[PDB]
Order: structure tokens, then C-alpha cells, then sequence
């Protein structure tokens, strides 16, 4: 859990 | 009007239990916690949705969109369901269904 | 008749997007409007006609 | 969300949208699991109201998004309507959700977690942006 394919980003 | 069609964001600063009272007193209780007031706010459409920290490397569900403002000012104090608080019932919950 | 009936529609402080019916009466009839999900006042309803049994012509 | 910023698609992919039969969205979630979306106790979800995971662009003639159904409701018991308190609600779901790149859970935090204040964390939502 917790763990995007995509990270996100800025935030 | 103001209602994103693209999901949002932002990054806000946890607030202690002691700071947020200066701003809305007794009324937050226990299962409470709150964030923000650093220029961003949550406001109409938001609630439920989540407030993610980092624990580890993952994301964790530290609080869920509650109430504020009656305005979303920015200027002040969010507040949310402080999920850690709320926890057990959800894995009871969970676990006898 | 009631008077409560005469309140301008109450939001809340909670986040939701809700929709709401409250008696106009300036207009003379129920509205729709956005509710934020607690902290409800009585001119409040979950349809037009409630909205209009209970306000009506008020 | 007032003051925010737009996000990178598919990167807050726990993130869901609660509508209406219409497609009108009220309020958001997170998933936990394939199973269960954990919400506010006030959106008064319903089981005739309908899960969307997928999103990113509510305006969006066709997405690749998963509508899932609600299997069952359940409205923490304590909630106080008055005082706003333990605002929380699991929504069950009737149809797992396949997860995907764009569809994961967010982590549940421990009882005895300690979140520091001053910390910076996120929130995303599709509200206001502004009042």
C-alpha cells in the first residue's frame, strides 16, 4: 500500500 | 464555477491538538485532527477524501476531510477525523465481514 | 408558516456537496442548494416536496 | 481544494469520487483495499450511490475509470451529528476493484502511530477551488 506506479509530484 | 474537473492537491503542515484549540476551543474533540491554515484549504466536495503522510516511504491515511471554515479560508485550521483514533473499529469492522 | 421557513439555507462547516431543498420565500417556492453535510437547519428538506408541504406559502 | 495545485494523473491512485445515480460527485474516499472505501460519516453515502475509481478528469467523455457498486454501509456507530465527531464511515464494496497502476490503496496507520506536528502532508480532492 502506499506506493504509486505513478509518482506524484510537488506535493 | 469553482469545481475542478482535474483532481487536486496540496501540501500542508499537521497542527497540534494545544495550536488548534487557540482557534476553534473545545470544539475539538478527541477523534480530531487538524492541518492546513498555511494557505490552502479543503472546501465543498472534499470531505472523505484523504490526508496522506509519509510513514515509512508509503503513504498513510493520517486524517479524513471533516469540517472548517464555513468559507475555506485559508487562514485557518482544518479539521479532520484522525484516523489512528479511528482505527480499531475499522479493522473490527473489517475483520467480522 | 413556521418561521424557520424564512431562513436563508445553511451550508455548514462540513465539506460535502450536497443537495438541498429550502423554501424561498422571497421567490415563493423551494430551491434547490448545497448542503455540506451536518449542522442542518429546519429549512432543510431532502425533496421539493416536503420542501413544499412543510413552507409551502409561507 | 483552495489553493492547490493540479495533480499528475494516476499518482494519488487510492483516491476515489462518490456520486450519485446522475454522476454527481459529493465527496471523495480512499480505497484500502480491493474491497473497502473508508469516507466521512456526513456524505450519508448510501448503497445507491456509486464508487468511481480511475479518474482524473471528471470532464472526460469516456475515461478508463471503474464504477463499482456498494455492497453494504456502515456508519461508525459513535458518530456525533452534533459535535462533528468520529466522522467516519466503510463502504464495502459489492465489486472488488482490480487494481491497476492507476488503482492501489492507501496505507492504514497503526493505533499507536505518532504524527508529529509541523509535518507536511497532502490531501487531494475535486472541491472548490474557490469560495
Amino acid at each position: 500500500c502506499g506506493v504509486p506506479a505513478i509518482q506524484p509530484v510537488l506535493s | 464555477a469553482n469545481t475542478p474537473d482535474r483532481l487536486q492537491q496540496a501540501s500542508l503542515p499537521l497542527l497540534s491538538n494545544t495550536n488548534c484549540k487557540k482557534y476553534w476551543g473545545t470544539k475539538i474533540k478527541d477523534a480530531m485532527i487538524c492541518a492546513g491554515a498555511s494557505g490552502v484549504s479543503s472546501c465543498m466536495g472534499d470531505s472523505g477524501g484523504p490526508l496522506v503522510c509519509k510513514k515509512n516511504g508509503a503513504w498513510t491515511l493520517v486524517g479524513i476531510v471533516s469540517w472548517g471554515s464555513s468559507t475555506c479560508s485559508t487562514s485557518t485550521p482544518g479539521v479532520y477525523a484522525r484516523v489512528t483514533a479511528l482505527v480499531n473499529w475499522v479493522q473490527q469492522t473489517l475483520a467480522a465481514n | 408558516r413556521p418561521d424557520f421557513c424564512l431562513e436563508p439555507p445553511y451550508t455548514g462547516p462540513c465539506k460535502a456537496r450536497i443537495i438541498r431543498y429550502f423554501y424561498n420565500a422571497k421567490a415563493g417556492l423551494c430551491q434547490t442548494f448545497v448542503y455540506g453535510g451536518c449542522r442542518a437547519k429546519r429549512n432543510n428538506f431532502k425533496s421539493a416536496e416536503d420542501c413544499m408541504r412543510t413552507c409551502g406559502g409561507a | 481544494i483552495v489553493n492547490g495545485e493540479e495533480a499528475v494523473p494516476g499518482s494519488w491512485p487510492w483516491q476515489v469520487s462518490l456520486q450519485d445515480k446522475t454522476g454527481f460527485h459529493f465527496c471523495g474516499g480512499s480505497l484500502i483495499n480491493e474491497n473497502w472505501v473508508v469516507t466521512a460519516a456526513h456524505c450519508g453515502v448510501t448503497t445507491s450511490d456509486v464508487v468511481v475509481a480511475g479518474e482524473f478528469d471528471q470532464g472526460s467523455s469516456s475515461e478508463k475509470i471503474q464504477k463499482l457498486k456498494i455492497a453494504k454501509v456502515f456508519k461508525n456507530s459513535k458518530y456525533n451529528s452534533l459535535t462533528i465527531n468520529n466522522d467516519i464511515t466503510l463502504l464495502k464494496l459489492s465489486t472488488a476493484a482490480s487494481f491497476s497502476q492507476t488503482v492501489s490503496a492507501v496505507c492504514l496507520p497503526s493505533a499507536s502511530d505518532d504524527f508529529a506536528a509541523g509535518t507536511t502532508c497532502v490531501t487531494t480532492g475535486w472541491g472548490l477551488t474557490r469560495y
